[PDB]
């Protein structure tokens, strides 16, 4: 998939 | 519903034109380079009137407010005699278009304050309207900051929506 | 193929 | 002379491959898709591409982009044919060829790139026999891809003996816009399909000009084949000799003959359109149809392309009979007619508004292409006179025909 | 002053857009399928900027996601990384776990946001809570 | 109509780009006829799919006027999609944007300042060269305003309108009198901003804006000291922005003063020390510091330290932090020049350096650093790194070589010995733009021509397929071939030039297929000035300018029948013409 | 992962080992380094199975250059499955054993080649010769050490006619390697065999046996009559690789017939109809037969001068066959059919594809150069598409415009005065370069050329090359022509083109100008304005030392490129 995961994880 | 300009020449009175008929007050106007719309509701018709000022950087663009336009408001000065060549010109380079073929006409003879003003029978007969074809042209002498005549002219543009 | 056919002869030397 | 027949996909990467030689390597394949984009994001597209010393053809088919490389001075016209058999033997066995069939069916994909080639060199792609020792579903390959008849496997038996043929005639059209016409020639492809029983010798008989005049009826209708090309079982000496077409038939469908004649007669259907295209304004089609054809054969399902502008907007359509659709995908008014008789003559008026602001870049004028068929009705006048069936066992089959015309690339050039 | 913003994802495909200068629109689709080109055709130890045409072009990927700008050669170039960082941190402090998809669905929304960060090329507020509460009560606005 | 979610959950469904176009043009018809109908309730979501449609790279041309009627609504989210539509499909050249000018200038009196916002970020982020004259009146007056939202918008605005009309900053100096006192930071950051485009512009304006120098002083020590806050807090490093922006400020004043120069001093001397560094913030704070020092004529202390700065950068494994010390030493070349040529093996080992701007900067770097003491061997580096570049680097070089050696060249000998290396071994790489120049410093050069055409001569035996260099061979031949061949006249000893194969050469340059037919017209000139500089073997090349009369190149089929003419009718008065062109600067 | 794979793989039932194979044929369809797992698939290598052996046999093809010392564990299972009874396996196992590329491998693999080259069932025979081939590729000398050429050649004097095919596929194959050393040619009589085996082989069989005829040729009339009468019903083939090969041997047996008999007509017109049905193929083909059409009508035009119509595009043609069939429609125009031409190229340049209109518009100057008769309609044409008033249409038209009046350029003086109003903002430099050549060279009917290079001259020192050079000699010229109203022109622009002017050239024609004008311009008017001598056009018929053998090589990457078959291979 690779979009689902968040930017810059805070 | 019945879609509206009022093209014309600069200083013509046209903003208050279009904040007499919807509001009611002559308020004090720049001279507008883009457009304004009120939609007039009157004689149970919303008559939906795009003020296009007419400047000379602007006139070029009047042909982008030419579609689906059920009539026009011509809207010439009475005190300019100067000017009456080119507005002779405008509306002789305008109303041969193909886009706008069936809109009707109203032309007003706006701001009636001198003897340096004429009547409707000398701007119809400088702007040659008699010469006009498949056109339900109807000149109307209008005060636009006393509102005398500009009504008179909707009722006649009601008339002459339904067929 | 909703049409139909026609037959055609077998020898005709 | 292949070198690696790849299957690429519309991304670039791989769905199979199988090199062949050896001599061009597995991984220049991924430098395919760059080069690709590269010549036609500048124009220069050709089937032949080149990396160094690597030449790339190759085929696009719906999602695949049957790359085949080579090195050496390849025989290019074979590897085209080539592709284009491996197309149709994997459309003869997945009914579609797309990337969920090639990553479904890596068992036999694989079998039938190690069947199909070797070293480059093609050896054995009838598919009707191919389907006789690799198989989704092994034995001694058959006597048929042996022997000289290689595209019909013996002993097979039916209950029934028919033979099916559709003498399709195809009529192609290029009407330039002054109203004369360029190009009007028909492209006929006699395509049977056979159902007999063992290893039959047909003769099919045409109405052949040369046939009719070098037996004495040079008066008569006779249909002209300007060139003719037959597939691999029709025997080309004896029709080279005297005209004859003899040959012993697969079994299934194929394409026997594919005639090709030029037509000095006017056109079927003929499109007589205007446009009334006012700038920033609006549009018209006052196009009319009429059918030069005969008054007894009805021209089923005619549907008369005719391309609008790119922006067009808020239509009204007044025809006589028809619907009209307008497909907006394509830009087009897609004025289909169901039933349309021969002599008739049946008017559409479009009419569009336009932006008025204008377009940024100019669009091109494709042309009006009709779709029409009209069934039982041969253009050129080819008859199919007689099929004889010629067996060792001895029976009495049942040979058929019918008969279509079709389009082609039934143009015509506009305004 | 930031010449353009181009977030555009792993693909190569163009999620947003943003020219703070007015080239016609020839140049924007040749601009950005080269500059697309560009960085997608770059390692990942390679320093961050671009000496792109007298436009020190930066990028700063953050998921299949990346992000671009164009500094004029005058300015600082990290903190225009710095403001493609705050931008990546309105957009999830406005969203709340901002993804790839929320920046494709929401994109209407992501122009919001970084009309309410960078105007006319500059940075207007330099805080990240006046940004999102300006936005947040112009959207309570409804 | 549907919504924008559908029409992009669509569009994620097409697989192939040639289905992508049907399935835009499949709802952009449904949006074109939305439009006719003059629809007001479903306007909104119409120029929203519009401008996803336009984001793809669609035309969406024809949506403009119904931007500009969102533009004139009076609901919120019709103006909102408006002004994105206006700054997005409009521009300054669309032509039908002038219509935005009124709209604006009655949004500008709005009463809600959300609405302002809208119409201060349109006009700042696409107004126009002449919508600007029409709305520099009314920007300044939401410049006098005391509302913050506003403040800060109208100083972009502001910035945006002295940019397009830069005769119009003079209506800006009596709006900004006494405003560096706002408790906010983001007024304060775009008032500097304005102060910054202000300066930048006229130097009219600097001697009014030099006398705020101890204010924003004061300010930017504030900002150090006051060491945390919730807001504008970057990894613990308080409020980056205001801080960069106030240095480039500092940066651009004081930069031939020397008053405000010592007035700027004591902050520049503290920040250059009382930075945290570790993170991207404290880099960028301090190479900011490090180009405020440099362009003032500062304290001699600090440059000493901004040396070690830079020496602390250029060591870093973060390749970020080595563009940006490259980047500065770039900057101040000329400026403390000396202390710049001690890290020059470091500049030198980021030419070997995986990068492409690592490389590129380090060459550029490279070819400004050189003075006319480390010409000598320095160029044996360049003239190594020329052979090892990219495909793309060897442009950029060897024009570099050219501009390094008109410079600073120790001999004569030696400049025409690298230039000469230069355009046997980059070839087809070195623009034909350096012909003329080359051509202009070897007919400077007066003294050293026999040097010259042999090594020319002995380079282009070899190869022709290099195009600048026969082009600089041709006219070298054509002006200096008495010393090419020396007395000559007939038959001698075989020297390795003989009078033949000088002009055979030049007959296979002539129809050679690699010829971009300048060269070719050199090597007519230098044919036909081959009569007058020979006495040798004439009446021979006179049968190539014959048959070269009837090619098809124009100006070539010019050229020889114009010299043809000479040789066949005016023989004494062709050598009254081929005297030696004249020198120049 | 693997090493479960690899469980899986050393177990003692079928079932699970077999979808190991399939999985490990999988993970090396999807672009998986598998190269670790090779010395343990081939111990499930010898199977009873016959649909698990074709994928072991893929994993050793794909994987012998990457583990070539583990590859010597298959060659005992090679030559023990070269002995089964099922002819399948035993072509399977040929077939598999030429592909491995393994210099430790082919020196033992000679001797169950021989065995099969001998072998009853023709199957395996017709993988077996060219499995010799395979063999010659990788080790030269190996082959004829053990003498699979004599072998190889005995295979054609055999019946049962795809084996005959083959063996002259890889025969040709072997014979192209080898520097001509024992040439592998034959007699007539063996023409008579293969002739009339070509009549029975498959489809793809008469390619091969019509690529051996490439390389012989006759020593008669009656001997070339008697190949060509059965080669010649090869025109009557579907498969569009056969026709094409039919009419390389074809168009190289022509060579050799005589004029003067009926069979160089009979044959002419029999030769014409399948290059014209060749363009109702599909379009990856159609670039194949245009190239091919392309370089047989520079040969023989006698064939295809009656057709003209089936070389006009269409629109949903590709790009890469619209430039090819303007190409030819320039080599097959001539006075019958200017008008279609004409007509036909008014109506391309109305496209979008620019280059595609940049080519028609060049096709339209390569037919008025074509034909003299016409040039007045071309010249009309092209003027017809500068008043429409598009930017890169008129700039390749003037071009075009240049092209004509150096070559006609007599009686085309109505022309320049509608050229003279033609709004100068015309920009790229290889127009302005034609405009200002037509302006100076005709500077008698333009009776304003003084002012409008004025315009040309604001800029003068950063336009190009080629428009400065132009420039300096059009005003010269114009000076000349006329000296009174251009007398302080020349003198700018020598003082343009002299002083401020760093281009060598330019300074070298400036001063030849100057020191003619001051020397004595009477003299001039021979010198410069001068009867240029009729201009030699650039003649893109291909050299007949080439096409000589470019017509051995039809239907390859030898005639698409129209290069000789050695300037592109590596
Ligand atoms: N005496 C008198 N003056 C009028 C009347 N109408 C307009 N004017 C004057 O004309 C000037 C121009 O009027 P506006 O409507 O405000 O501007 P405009 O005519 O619309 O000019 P544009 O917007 O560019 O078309 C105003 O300053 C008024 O003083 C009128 O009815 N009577
Ligand atoms: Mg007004």
């Amino acid at each position: 998939k690779g979009e689902n995961t968040s930017l810059l994880h805070p | 519903e019945m879609r509206i300009l009022m093209v014309g020449l600069d200083a013509a009175g046209k903003t208050t034109i279009l904040y007499k008929l919807k509001l009611g007050e002559i308020v004090t106007t720049i001279p507008t380079i883009g457009f304004n719309v009120e939609t007039v509701e009157y004689k149970n018709i919303s008559f939906t009137v795009w003020d296009v000022g007419g400047l000379d950087k602007i006139r070029p663009l009047w042909r982008h407010y030419f579609q689906n336009t059920q009539g026009l408001i011509f809207v010439v000065d009475s005190n300019d005699r100067e000017r009456v060549n080119e507005a002779r010109e405008e509306l002789m380079r305008m109303l041969a278009e193909d886009e706008l073929r069936d809109a009707v006409l109203l032309v007003f003879a706006n701001k009636q304050d001198l003897p340096n003003a004429m009547n409707a029978a000398e701007i119809t007969d400088k702007l040659g309207l008699h010469s006009l074809r498949h056109r339900n042209w109807y000149i109307q002498a209008t005060c636009a900051t006393s509102g005398d005549g500009l009504y008179e002219g909707l009722d006649w543009l009601s008339n002459q929506l339904r067929n | 193929t909703s049409y139909d056919y026609c037959r055609v002869p077998m020898e005709d030397g | 002379s292949a070198s690696a027949v790849y299957v690429l996909d519309l991304k670039g990467k791989v769905l199979i491959c199988r090199n062949y030689r050896g001599d061009v390597d597995m991984s220049e394949v991924e430098h395919f898709m760059p080069i690709l984009m590269e010549k036609e994001e500048e124009g220069m597209l050709s089937p032949i591409l080149a990396h160094g010393g690597v030449r790339f053809m190759w085929i696009k088919h719906n999602n695949l982009y049957l790359v085949a490389t080579s090195k050496k001075n390849a025989c290019v016209s074979l590897v085209f044919s080539f592709l284009y058999k491996v197309v149709q033997v994997f459309s003869e066995y997945f009914k579609e060829l797309e990337e969920e069939s090639i990553r479904d069916n890596f068992v036999i994909i694989y079998e039938l790139l190690d069947e199909l080639m070797d070293f480059g060199y093609p050896q054995t792609t009838d598919s009707k026999i191919l389907q006789e020792y690799i198989t989704q579903e092994a034995p001694r390959p058959p006597a048929t891809v042996t022997n000289a008849v290689s595209w019909r496997s013996e002993g097979i038996k039916y209950r029934k003996n028919e033979v099916f043929l559709d003498v399709i005639e195809a009529v192609n059209l290029l009407v330039s816009a002054n109203g004369n016409v360029l190009r009007s020639e028909i492209v006929g492809s006699i395509k049977m399909r056979v159902f007999l029983s063992g290893m039959p010798e047909l003769r099919l008989g045409l109405n052949d000009k040369v046939l009719f005049d070098n037996t004495g009826r040079g008066k008569s209708k006779s249909v002209e084949l300007e060139d003719v090309k037959f597939h691999q079982c029709v025997r080309l000496s004896r029709f080279e000799n005297d005209r004859t077409i003899s040959f012993i038939p697969p079994d299934g469908e194929f394409e026997l003959m594919s005639y090709r004649l030029n037509t000095h007669v006017k056109p079927l259907i003929w499109i007589e359109s205007v446009i009334e295209k006012h700038s920033h304004s609006r549009i018209e089609y006052m196009v009319k149809a009429k059918s030069q054809f005969k008054r007894r054969s009805t021209a089923n399902n005619v549907e008369i392309h005719i391309p609008v502008p790119n922006d067009a907007d808020s239509p009204k359509f007044k025809t006589t009979v028809g619907s009209v659709k307008w497909v907006p995908e394509n830009s087009e008014i897609v004025w289909s007619v169901k039933s349309f008789p021969g002599g008739k003559e049946y008017l559409m008026r479009a009419h569009f508004g336009l932006p008025s602001v204008e377009a940024e870049d100019k669009e091109g004028k494709p042309p009006i292409s009709v779709k029409f068929e009209i069934p039982y009705f041969t253009t050129s006048g080819i008859q199919v006179r007689y099929l004889k069936i010629i067996e060792k066992s001895g029976y009495q089959a049942l040979p058929w025909v019918r008969y279509i015309t079709q389009n082609g690339d039934y143009q015509l050039r506009t305004q | 002053m930031i010449h353009f913003i181009l977030l555009f994802s792993r693909q190569g495909k163009l999620r947003l857009q943003k020219w703070y200068i007015t080239l016609p629109d020839k140049e924007r689709k040749k601009i950005t399928r080269e500059i697309v080109q560009i960085i997608l055709s770059r390692g990942h130890r390679t320093s961050s900027f671009v000496d792109w045409k007298e436009l020190k072009l930066v990028y700063k990927r953050y998921a299949s996601l990346y992000f671009c700008c164009a500094i004029e050669n005058q300015d600082n170039e990290l903190l225009t990384l710095e403001i493609v960082h705050r931008y990546v941190e309105l957009l999830d402090k406005y969203f709340g776990n901002v993804c790839e998809l929320d920046i494709i669905f929401n994109f209407e929304k992501a122009y919001f946001i970084l009309d309410e960060f960078i105007i006319g090329g500059e940075i207007q507020e330099t805080s990240k809570k006046i940004a999102v509460k300006a936005i947040e009560d112009s959207d309570m606005l409804q | 109509p549907i919504r924008l979610r559908e029409l992009i959950r669509t569009i994620r469904t097409a697989r192939t780009q040639a289905e992508e176009r049907e399935m835009i043009q499949k709802e952009c018809a449904a949006i074109r006829s939305s439009f006719r109908e003059e629809d007001n309730t479903y306007r909104c979501r119409n120029v929203a799919k519009l401008l996803y449609m336009h984001m793809l790279g669609y035309p969406a041309h024809f949506g403009q006027l119904e931007c500009l009627k969102l533009i004139a609504s009076q609901k919120f989210t019709d103006k909102r999609i408006g002004y994105l539509g206006a700054m997005l499909l409009l521009d300054e050249r669309q032509d039908v944007h002038l219509l935005m000018t009124n709209c604006i200038k009655n949004d500008l009196n709005h009463s809600t300042q959300f609405v302002q916002g809208l119409a201060l970020c349109t006009l700042g982020c696409m107004g126009s060269s002449e919508m600007c004259r029409d709305l520099a009146g009314e920007v300044e007056k939401l410049l006098k305003t005391s509302n913050s939202y506003l403040r800060k918008k109208a100083a972009l605005c502001a910035v945006h309108v002295i940019r397009k009309v830069p005769e119009l900053m003079e209506m800006f100096l009596p709006a900004t009198k006494n405003l560096l006192n706002e408790k906010n930071h983001g007024v304060l950051h775009t008032s500097v901003v304005l102060l910054t485009e202000m300066c930048e512009r006229s130097p009219d304006m600097l001697a009014h804006f030099r006398k705020l120098v101890p204010q924003l002083v004061r300010i930017l020590k504030n900002l150090i000291m006051s060491g945390y806050s919730p807001e504008h807090d970057v990894s613990g490093i308080s409020d980056p922005f205001l801080q960069v922006r106030i240095l480039r400020l500092l940066r651009i004043l004081g930069r031939n003063d020397d008053d405000s120069s010592e007035a700027m001093n004591d902050i520049l001397a503290q920040v250059a020390t009382n930075t945290e560094t570790s993170k991207n913030v404290g880099n960028a704070i301090l190479y900011e510091t490090v180009l405020t020092i440099m362009d003032i004529k500062s304290e001699s202390g600090l440059r000493v330290l901004a040396i070690n700065i830079l020496g602390r950068f250029l060591l870093n494994n973060d390749k970020n932090i080595r563009y940006v010390a490259l980047t500065s030493l770039l900057k101040t070349v000329q400026t403390d020049h000396n202390a710049v040529q001690r890290h020059r093996s470091t500049i030198v080992d980021c030419l070997k350096d995986l990068d492409v701007s690592i490389k590129r900067r380090a060459m550029e770097l490279s070819f400004a650093l050189v003075n006319g003491n480390n010409i000598r061997g320095m160029m044996k580096e360049l003239l190594y790194f020329l052979d090892s570049c990219e495909p793309e680097f060897k442009a950029d070089c060897a024009s570099g070589i050219f501009l390094a050696a008109e410079k600073y060249a120790p001999s004569k000998r030696w400049h025409i010995d690298t230039i000469m290396r230069v355009l046997t071994t980059a070839g087809s790489y070195v623009r034909d733009d350096a012909v003329p120049n080359l051509i202009q410093l070897i007919t400077n050069s007066v003294e050293m021509h026999a040097y010259t055409v042999q090594r020319l001569y002995k380079a282009i035996l070899g190869d022709y397929s290099q195009q600048p260099l026969v082009q600089v061979a041709a006219w070298c031949i054509g002006e200096y071939g008495d010393l090419l061949v020396s007395g000559q006249c007939e038959e001698e000893e075989p020297i390795q030039v003989t009078e033949d194969e000088v002009l055979d050469i030049l007959e296979s340059v002539l129809i050679s297929n690699m010829s971009t037919s300048v060269t070719r017209g050199y090597a007519l000139t230098a044919i036909m000035k081959l009569s007058t500089r020979f006495t040798c073997t004439v009446n021979r090349i006179k049968k190539v300018v014959s048959i070269y009369g009837s090619s098809i190149d124009v100006e070539l089929q010019q050229r020889a029948v114009e010299y043809n003419a000479l040789f066949k009718k005016y023989d004494h008065m062709r050598s009254a013409l081929l005297e030696r062109m004249p020198v120049m600067e | 992962e693997i090493f479960e794979l690899k469980a899986e793989l050393n177990s003692d039932k079928k079932e699970k080992k077999k979808e190991a194979v399939k999985k490990v044929i999988a993970s090396m369809t999807v672009g998986k380094d598998v190269s670790a797992l090779f010395p343990d698939v081939v111990n499930c290598m010898q199977t009873d199975n016959l649909e698990l052996k074709k994928l072991v046999y893929l994993y050793l093809m794909n994987y012998a250059k990457s583990q070539p010392d583990m590859a010597i564990m298959a060659v005992n299972t090679f030559v023990k499955d070269c002995e089964d009874p099922n002819p399948l396996i035993r072509a399977l196992a040929v077939r598999t054993m030429g592909c491995i590329r393994v210099d430790k491998i082919t020196e033992y693999l000679c001797e169950p080649l021989r065995k099969c080259l001998k072998d009853e069932d023709p199957y395996v025979r017709k993988t077996a010769a060219v499995c010799v081939a395979k063999l010659h590729d990788i080790n030269a000398q190996l082959v004829e050490d053990q003498g699979f050429l004599d072998t190889l050649k005995d295979l054609i004097s055999d019946s049962n006619p795809m084996v005959v095919a083959n063996a002259v596929a890889a025969l040709s194959e072997i014979a192209e390697s080898h520097p001509s050393s024992n040439l592998l040619d034959l007699n007539p009589q063996s023409i008579n065999k293969l002739l009339t085996a070509l009549n029975e082989c498959t489809e793809w069989g008469q390619i091969f046996i019509l690529d051996c005829l490439a390389n012989y040729m006759p020593k008669d009339d009656r001997e070339a009559q008697s190949i060509c009468e059965r080669v010649t019903p090869r025109l009557s083939h579907a498969n569009s690789a056969v026709v094409l090969s039919a009419v390389k041997v074809l168009m190289k047996f022509m060579e050799m017939l005589s004029k003067d008999l009926d069979y160089y007509g009979t044959l002419l017109k029999k030769l014409a109809p399948p290059l014209v049905t060749l363009l109702s193929a599909e379009p990856e083909l159609q670039y194949v037969a245009l190239r091919n059409i392309n370089l047989i009508v520079q040969k023989r035009p006698e064939i295809l001068k009656h057709e003209m119509k089936v070389f006009f595009v269409k629109y949903n043609d590709p790009i890469y066959v619209k430039l090819e069939k303007l190409d030819i429609m320039i080599r097959l125009a001539s006075q019958a059919n200017i008008a279609q031409v004409l007509a036909e190229l008014r109506e391309y340049a109305t496209e979008v594809d620019v280059d595609f209109v940049r080519k028609a518009v060049r096709a339209i100057g390569r037919c008025a150069i074509k034909v003299e008769q016409s040039a007045e309609r071309c010249v009309s044409t092209l003027l017809d598409l500068i008043q429409t008033k598009v930017n890169y249409v008129v700039q390749e038209a003037i071009v075009v415009i240049k092209d004509i009046f150096r070559k006609y350029p007599n009686k085309y003086e109505s022309v320049i005065a509608t050229l003279c109003e033609n709004l100068d903002s015309l920009d790229e430099p290889e127009a302005r370069a034609a405009m200002i050549w037509i302006v100076g060279e005709y500077a008698e009917r333009i009776d304003n050329a003084d002012e409008l290079l004025e315009s040309f001259l604001e800029g003068f020192h950063d336009k190009s090359t080629q428009v400065q050079l132009q420039l300096l000699t059009a005003i010269v010229k114009l000076f000349l022509k006329k000296p009174t109203e251009t007398q302080e022109l020349v003198q700018q622009v020598l003082s343009l083109a002299t002083q401020d002017s760093d281009n060598p050239d330019l300074r070298d024609r400036g001063y030849i100008y100057w020191r003619l004008l001051s020397t004595d311009p009477v003299a001039a008017k021979e010198v410069v304005l001068a009867e240029k001598p009729l201009i030699s056009e650039e003649t893109d018929l291909i050299e007949p030392t080439l096409l000589d053998e470019l017509i051995c090589y039809i239907g390859t990457l030898a005639s698409v490129y129209h290069k000789p078959p050695s300037a592109f291979v590596e």
